[PDB]
């Protein structure tokens, strides 16, 4: 039981970093979403001038 | 390794991309993975490295030759995603 | 700089071996890898998002729309701002995180030395040849309660005794 508890020694100090940096790496990409809007716009513009 | 080397048309692979698949295939890491899972595992591990060990990809691009440090860093970077 | 975050992620995978059956934390790593792979291919796929007015406009000698669509793109050149909307519910999630984390951390930092002291207590305080049953009634009055109730109800059988402690009688 000592060994089973001592497996949980430095979990909290590291998982408080895990939680934060994990949700940041999830959720810091709406910039890329709004970049995708401009990318598909320029994609359509290149396509239609290719048609012209 | 047989199910590994399939490759769709119009899908060439750079040398920096081809190295880690070989390094995983030699060192038996694919053995615990399902035989059908290999195809998604390839692209998964590639996007894994391109996301993360992009420096190692540049090292393979620049050198074309793996040092022992690149070998061990490659080993760690493989066995990381081999844990999934 | 995300390589340190993913190094910490695989450290949390080899420590999440201690918790098998994580329903959506590994799925949270899955979603962050998914949209990270999406955004890196999106930025590598991205051109300089424009129509080349020098070459690719003058390729069309019958131009007539390239000024129109070019000023249409330069019109929507302020596309849309991003979404840094969460600063109130996300801090509540990490508030519950720091709450339960420091609960766990304080409890394990107490109980580690507590059970180490329990091991040291078992180390030098085992009178396994000279302990008194009155000291057992003193350390546990539950002994006296079960003895008196075992007499008063009349279940003079002692069940589960004869297996490891044989009856050593004549018959």
């Amino acid at each position: 039981r000592i060994d089973s508890v001592s497996q949980l020694q430095n979990v909290a100090e590291t998982t408080k970093v895990l939680f934060d940096v994990s949700k940041e790496t999830v959720e810091l990409e709406s910039e890329a979403f709004e970049l995708k809007q401009k990318v598909e716009l320029a994609h359509e513009a290149k396509a239609v001038l290719d048609s012209w | 390794l047989t199910q590994l080397l399939k490759q769709n048309q119009y899908s060439p692979l750079a040398t920096e991309e081809q190295v880690p698949l070989i390094y995983a295939g030699v060192n038996g890491h694919l053995d615990g993975i399902e035989l059908s899972r290999i195809g998604e595992f390839e692209s998964s591990f590639l996007s894994y490295l391109k996301s993360n060990h992009n420096e190692l990809l540049t090292e393979i691009r620049e050198k074309g030759e793996l040092s022992k440090e690149l070998l061990a860093s490659l080993k760690s970077a493989t066995e990381s995603f081999v844990a999934t | 700089a995300k390589s340190a975050a993913n190094k910490l992620d695989w450290a949390k995978v080899i420590s999440s071996l201690r918790i098998t059956g994580s329903t959506a934390t590994q799925l949270s790593s899955f979603k962050k890898r998914n949209d990270e792979a999406r955004r890196q291919l999106l930025e590598l796929q991205s051109q300089p998002t424009e129509v080349d007015f020098s070459h690719y406009r003058s390729v069309l000698k019958n131009t007539s729309v390239i000024d129109k669509i070019e000023s249409y793109v330069k019109q929507y050149k302020p596309v849309k701002i991003d979404a840094s909307k969460q600063l109130q519910v996300i801090e509540s999630f990490e508030k519950h995180a720091m709450t339960n984390a420091k609960e766990t951390e304080s409890l394990v930092s107490k109980e580690l030395k507590d059970l180490q002291s329990t091991l040291d207590n078992i180390q030098s305080a085992r009178p396994f040849d000279e302990l008194t049953v009155d000291d057992l009634t003193k350390i546990k009055p539950e002994i006296d309660a079960k003895v008196e109730e075992m007499v008063k109800k009349g279940k003079w059988d002692v069940p589960g005794y004869k297996d490891r402690f044989g009856n050593l009688n004549v018959m």
